[PDB]
């Protein structure tokens, strides 16, 4: 899972 | 509440670096990565990387490799983007962001970096009052004339920003290395000149602070 | 990289209409571990960027449901419904699914008001920048509809287009309207020798331009 902006 | 606050704007010549900080402050501060994100006129938004300040574990976009270092210091709670080698290509505001949660996306106010060789000047301030001999009731507009200065941002406020509806702030354009910037604003005539009606110019790179207050020709 | 191209760069719509906009990738963006990773922001005049839409569908918290995100593949669309005014500014898609990160080209929302002409406003040079040796001559343009207008500079009656710098605000979230401002700019010695000085503003409001002026010998 993407460290989200 | 989450706050993000970066340093001001810088003027650097190309070819030198600057480093540029981001401090946080209202959450646990290894828990988020922190984000940079260019945005420079004409080319939208663009992601240059990330930081982790829990391990200083750094992702980049491969475009800024060798171009941009993120770093972290805990003990300060701040992050930093460091950029070499500077060109006018580099010339862009420059936002950090924390990694968002449930209740929203956390973005700095932004740094504008310029990159010039071209020298930092102070603004002149000019008033502008309407012409002896002219118009009436029921509204008036006036205004200030902020020219000549390098390099940007400057701000400008109305009686210290008690005045802030009918303000309209012209953005600056460039010409030959210096910046002309105009702001009206429109008061009831009962306002002025019965009461003062200062603009009030900030202009950080040359740490000059004006205020004109507009006075009847 | 991915590239995300979005369509169209500017679109003016209406308050209480609907807006739609496409934002087209240059591949699947399908994460590892199935999601797609597609998001939505909007970038308001003078703000940074608001989150809307993430995960292709999903409305972020504080986000009203008249903003709908959809797609799959590599086509993906946000619905405006009910355009209010404080929607107007740079709407961006953006992917995390790969690194590096992307956004869109942006599409400016731009609000579709009644049309509004200008209120001019003329300006002599002040005392102080005639001490300086320059003379610059103001005129505000302000609160009109739509952006599009010209301004005619004309000294003792004749055009002049040398020394013109034009500046428009962006949109305003309240009324809608736009504002410009133009300066003629001269030396004080060239100032000195004419007499009047008048803007000109032709607007789609009216065939008859809006004219101030001012005399020198008032």
């Amino acid at each position: 899972s993407p460290r989200h902006l | 509440e989450v706050q993000l606050q970066q340093s001001g704007p810088e003027l650097v010549k190309p070819g030198a670096s600057v480093k540029m900080s981001c401090k946080a402050s209202g959450y646990t501060f290894t828990s988020y990565v922190i984000h940079w994100v260019k945005q420079k006129p004409g080319q939208g938004l663009e992601w240059i990387g990330y930081i982790y300040p829990y391990n200083d574990g750094t992702i980049y976009n491969e475009k800024f490799k060798g171009k941009a270092t993120l770093t972290s210091d805990t003990s300060s709670s701040t992050v930093y983007m460091e950029l070499i080698s500077l060109t006018a290509e580099d010339s862009a505001v420059y936002w950090c962001v924390r990694e968002r949660d449930n209740y929203g996306v956390y973005w700095g106010q932004g740094t504008t970096l310029t990159v010039s060789s071209a020298k930092t000047t102070p603004p002149s301030v000019y008033p502008l009052a309407p012409g002896t001999g002219d118009t009436g009731s029921s509204m008036v507009t006036l205004g200030c004339l902020v020219k000549g200065y390098f390099p940007e941002p400057v701000t400008v406020t109305w009686n210290s920003g008690s005045l802030s509806s009918g303000v309209h702030t012209f953005p600056a354009v460039l010409q030959s290395d210096l910046y002309t910037l105009s702001s009206s604003v429109t008061v009831t005539s009962s306002t002025w000149p019965s009461q003062t009606i200062t603009c009030n110019v900030a202009h950080p790179a040359s740490s000059t602070k004006v205020d004109k207050k507009i006075v009847p020709e | 990289d991915v590239l995300l191209t979005q369509t169209p760069l500017s679109l003016p719509v209406s308050l209480g209409d609907q807006a739609s906009i496409s934002c087209r990738s240059s591949q699947s963006i399908v994460h590892s571990n199935g999601n797609t990773y597609l998001e939505w922001y909007l970038q308001k005049p003078g703000q940074s960027p608001e989150l809307l839409i993430y995960k292709v569908s999903n409305r972020f918290y504080g986000v009203p449901d008249r903003f709908s995100g959809s797609g799959s593949g590599t086509d993906f669309t946000l619905k405006i419904s009910r355009v209010e005014a404080e929607d107007l500014g740079v709407y961006y898609c953006f992917q995390d699914s790969h690194i590096p990160y992307t956004f869109g080209g942006g599409t400016r929302l731009e609000i579709k008001r009644a049309d509004a002409a200008p209120t001019v406003s003329i300006f002599p040079p002040s005392s102080e920048q005639l001490t300086s040796g320059g003379a610059s001559v103001v005129c505000f343009l302000n609160n009109f509809y739509p952006k599009d207008i010209n301004v005619k500079w004309k000294i003792d009656g004749s055009e002049r287009q040398n020394g013109v710098l034009n500046s428009w605000t962006d949109q305003d979230s309240k009324d809608s309207t736009y504002s410009m401002s133009s300066t003629l700019t001269l030396t004080k010695d060239e100032y000195e020798r004419h007499n009047s000085y008048t803007c000109e503003a032709t607007h789609k409001t009216s065939t008859s331009p809006i004219v101030k002026s001012f005399n020198r010998n008032e």
